[PDB]
């Protein structure tokens, strides 16, 4: 269960209105960029605050860029006090079996590998905001991977 | 020849348990619990003036 | 002639989600 699972927790503050703690109860499937594998942590290091560099938070192209210096984390259950996310790398569950949560505008197929992307899409930046606290938390849109890669190109070729 | 070593005795301490209520500070207090508190999300208290 | 009246404490739980996974209107208080 620390090799099995890994319950790193996400706390949850005080104040938070109940008009927005239940707009978490609709985050089950997601993905959230963990700095660390630290076994409690905030939503201020979760949220788009964490990552905003010195005045500048980056756009799209280089929102994939500080992706990889973190490690992805998939939300397992919403506590009223806390958030449990699994980190992809170390273990998956005890049965080693997670679920996502499609925000694509795409379906997907079985066995085919899913990379997940920033908000890129038309109609579909969509960052619960926790109005309580002046958080955002954009959540990256998991794709299969003939499109993955694709939007990559399409970005690259258009800087 | 004969030749030895010694020990020529331990010491150990011990820890003062520190009751919060035989501080004077507990005046400040008023020292309630809950049975169950981290249920609570948000709790207000309310009160006449 | 003092009068006393009794602090009142107001707080809400939701025990039983801990039990189980609950999916909650927001308006309605559990």
């Amino acid at each position: 269960m620390i090799t099995d699972c890994f319950e790193a927790d996400i706390a949850i503050p005080s104040g938070i209105s109940r008009p927005d703690a239940a707009a978490l109860q609709r985050c089950e499937g997601r993905v959230v960029f963990l700095p660390t594998i630290r076994r409690q942590l905030a939503l201020a290091d979760v949220a788009h605050e964490s990552f905003v560099s010195g005045g500048v938070s980056p756009d799209t192209l280089g929102l994939l860029l500080a992706y990889r210096r973190r490690f992805p984390a998939v939300i397992t259950r919403v506590l009223p006090t806390r958030i449990v996310a699994c980190p992809v790398d170390l273990g998956l569950t005890h049965a080693g079996t997670v679920n996502l949560r499609n925000t694509s505008p795409v379906d997907l197929c079985n066995g085919d590998p899913v990379s997940l992307v920033p908000p890129v899409f038309e109609g579909q930046a969509t960052d619960v905001r926790l109005e309580s606290l002046d958080l955002t938390l954009r959540f990256p849109v998991p794709l299969p991977t003939p499109l993955a890669r694709e939007i990559v190109a399409r970005l690259v070729a258009r800087g | 020849d004969v030749e030895f070593d010694a020990l020529l005795g331990s010491y150990c301490n011990t820890l003062s348990l520190v009751r919060f209520l035989e501080l004077g500070l507990s005046v400040a207090c008023v020292c309630t619990k809950f049975p169950e508190l981290a249920y609570m999300n948000e709790g207000r208290v309310q009160f006449e003036v | 002639g003092s009068i006393l009246s009794t602090i009142e404490v107001a707080s809400h739980r939701r025990l039983f989600d801990f039990f189980a996974r609950v999916r909650s209107d927001e308006n309605s208080l559990y």
